[PDB]
């Protein structure tokens, strides 16, 4: 049923906590989170951990198509915040039974509503429409209208309505904090299953924000809180890592649900995403000429291990709010130059999309680069960089990748291990892939077993 | 000098994920500079803030109790130099990471470890070396934590009330072997310094005494039979031997120390 195993993470807010700086209330007042601790509790006195933000079956279990602005059935879950990531992938692959991830594409981003240059929406965009639609793997998004997380349902919105297939469906399932959405309201259907319909609109409750025009699905954290932004990573580095770890079923080897990482614009947050998935194993995709976390990440990510504590990139920033050096009052600078310089020192996990040739470094596989130097990093006599990335590159046919990528390793030369991917190159045509693997010398008579031709037959046009 | 803390200036940590002051790669020793900031000074985990009824380590206002001597009921003496005790709290050589005056390593600066580096340069099915390039094949006996994804080797870490591999014999000897108490004795010892664990304050920190019983000859091991014995049937899940190669179960851990003795022996690491 999935309706009494997802629970809440929700507590009376007006009943302490002066942060009276809002104006339409003394501080988050009723009519609102007071719904069960409404009363006289014992003493309240205190808002912290100390009071627990309470639990209930969940309401925001239903479809909601937009009013005026969408049509196709969406499904969205209000959750709690510290529950096991196990619960909701049995309501992800069973209750929505959404097909397995062969990628995750983690796209990061802030409140900043920047627009890139059109030459660099088209090349993002036009890469997007692609790479899931090949695979259908699951795609992370981020829910609000302002910011990156504004312009990434645009490239659903190219995927949605331009290159409108189902056959290859992309899973965009964004993530919001449940007290920075503008709309608490049409969300409170007691029934378990509502096919409701709200209007999308920024401008709408306009001191917190909608979400994006475009997404699959959209998971709402609750903290009691009440539009303090920058409440994801507690659920990025553990919902999508937890689907990470969750090896697939079978199929050729059975290897781990990879990671990659997505990063447009951001600030302190969005870097505080990145850097702590790089040390818990996520490589990132980082777009030169567009960001605020991700431009002045690229120029340095080549550059060995030094330090400026932070003095001229400090602001080659973006649109430069709090103008200049001096007067930029956003502290911890130096501070700051070590969650740059450990994405520097962990170099397997970066690849730097620039402007010139990056584009035309095949930004279909450009983006998955990182996982072909990421996955290098696997050196344990157990192949998980050896056959992991090796059902990567066959999917491109990308065989000038292939050749440069493993062939030009330290590669342990492996016939057994070509093997599985042979076949991953023989189910499909490939045709210089397996000439490659006859130039590395797959011996035919030993990669042909009676199962090989049986699991061969088996895979017919 | 800016490898003090890489593993220690982790964000999340499953048992108390604190981490609110990270101190930059220029700035690591707090006896250079750290930051003119702060962290707080509150973790403690388990028990109490500095009480620590069943690790009975110090409180912080009754002061500590003179590094340099024989104290009392926990010996926190170190391999290190500098266990500076400085405002009641015994900061680190290896700088401020930020965190909030770690009691949960049960010691305030549990500063001696030792794992048991059972060496065996292993062979193939007739007796050969890693020809990988030209070097050495060395095999380990490493545990898996059950419940962690990762294999282990257990601390000579100092039980309370025990000496230092009776803490080793938190699982040594529970697997049923109350014979061979020679281990050191026929042991080399090969490295004395810090190693950088992840839970490690400005007050607390580990570091380990490294020793290796070679086995080169590869006929009379310690084995579960022969010289020791180890079923893994009530304490032990999974303690596997397991070869030497640079993405083992043993990430930000043991492993990082491995690569000395690859140094030693010749082997392949």
């Amino acid at each position: 049923i999935k309706k009494k195993e997802c629970v809440y993470f929700v507590e009376s807010s007006k009943l302490s906590d002066a942060g009276k700086v809002v104006c339409q209330c003394g501080y988050t007042h009723e009519q609102h989170l007071e719904e069960a601790t409404k009363p006289h509790t014992f003493q309240g006195t205190q808002w912290d951990p100390k009071k627990h933000v309470q639990e209930m079956p969940t309401d925001a279990f239903g479809d909601i198509v937009f009013t005026g602005l969408s049509q196709k059935v969406k499904k969205y879950v209000r959750v709690s915040q510290d529950t096991p990531s196990s619960v909701i992938y049995h309501l992800m692959t069973q209750h929505w039974g959404l097909d397995v991830p062969n990628l995750l594409i983690s796209v990061t981003g802030g409140a900043k509503n920047f627009n890139m240059k059109p030459r660099l929406k088209s090349i993002f965009r036009r890469g997007l429409v692609k790479v899931a639609q090949t695979t259908g793997a699951w795609i992370i998004t981020g829910g609000s209208h302002t910011g990156v997380m504004k312009q990434v349902g645009e490239a659903v919105r190219d995927f949605s309505l331009s290159s409108s297939y189902k056959e290859g469906e992309l899973i965009t399932i964004g993530v919001a904090t449940w007290g920075t959405v503008h709309r608490r309201e049409g969300l409170i259907h007691p029934t378990g299953s509502f096919p409701a319909e709200y209007i999308l609109d920024e401008d709408g409750q306009g001191n917190l924000t909608c979400l994006d025009s475009n997404h699959s699905h959209f998971i709402l954290v609750d903290d009691g809180t009440h539009g303090q932004y920058g409440v994801e990573i507690p659920l990025r580095t553990r919902l999508e890592k937890f689907i990470s770890e969750q090896t697939k079923e079978r199929g050729g080897v059975a290897i781990k649900i990879p990671i990659v990482c997505v990063v447009l614009e951001g600030g302190p947050g969005t870097l505080h995403t990145i850097d702590n998935a790089t040390t818990n194993g996520t490589p990132c995709v980082v777009v030169e000429g567009s960001g605020r976390v991700a431009d002045v990440i690229a120029q340095v990510a080549n550059l060995p291990v030094s330090d400026i504590t932070i003095s001229l990139i400090q602001q080659k920033l973006s649109v430069f709010f709090q103008e200049m050096f001096e007067t930029f009052t956003e502290s911890r600078i130096v501070e700051w130059t070590k969650k740059i310089q450990d994405i520097v020192r962990r170099r397997q996990l970066l690849t730097v999309f620039r402007e010139g040739k990056d584009g035309q470094q095949d930004v279909d596989v450009a983006i998955l680069q990182a996982l072909l130097k990421a996955s290098r990093s696997q050196d344990h006599f157990g192949h998980e960089n050896w056959d992991h990335q090796l059902k990567l590159a066959v999917a491109w046919n990308r065989v000038d990748i292939a050749r440069s990528e493993i062939f030009m390793d330290e590669w342990q030369w492996k016939p057994s291990d070509l093997h599985p991917t042979m076949t991953a190159a023989l189910i499909s045509n490939k045709p210089e892939f397996v000439k490659l693997f006859l130039e590395n010398g797959v011996q035919l008579k030993e990669f042909v077993t009676w199962d090989t031709l049986l699991y061969l037959y088996e895979n017919l046009d | 000098g800016d490898s003090y803390h890489v593993n220690a200036r982790h964000l999340l940590y499953p048992n108390c994920p604190v981490t609110r002051f990270p101190v930059p790669n220029e700035k690591v020793p707090w006896e250079t500079e750290f930051l003119i900031y702060d962290p707080p000074f509150y973790t403690a985990e388990r028990k109490d803030a500095a009480a620590m009824d069943p690790m009975g380590d110090t409180l912080e206002p009754l002061s500590t109790i003179q590094y340099n001597v024989v104290d009392g009921l926990r010996d926190r003496r170190s391999f290190h130099g500098p266990y500076t005790v400085q405002a009641g709290l015994p900061l680190n050589p290896m700088g401020r990471t930020g965190l909030r005056g770690r009691g949960s390593l049960s010691c305030f600066g549990p500063n001696h470890t030792l794992y048991p580096m059972v060496t065996r340069w292993r062979r193939n099915e007739d007796g050969a070396i890693c020809r990988k390039s030209i070097k050495k094949m060395l095999e380990v006996l490493v545990v898996k934590l059950p419940l962690s994804e990762h294999w282990a080797l257990p601390g000579g870490s100092r039980e309370p009330g025990e000496m230092l591999p009776r803490k080793l014999k938190r699982i040594l000897r529970q697997e049923h072997w109350p014979s061979f108490e020679n281990l050191l004795k026929c042991g080399m010892e090969v490295y004395k310094g810090y190693m950088d664990d992840p839970r490690n304050t400005d007050n607390a920190w580990i570091e380990t005494v490294a020793v290796s019983v070679h086995f080169q000859d590869q006929n009379d091991v310690e084995l579960n039979r022969l010289n020791s014995n180890l079923h893994a049937c009530d304490s032990g899940a999974s303690i596997r031997w397991q070869v030497v190669d640079r993405r083992i179960p043993l990430y930000a851990n043991h492993k990082t120390l491995l690569q000395k003795a690859a140094a030693e022996f010749g082997a392949h690491y």
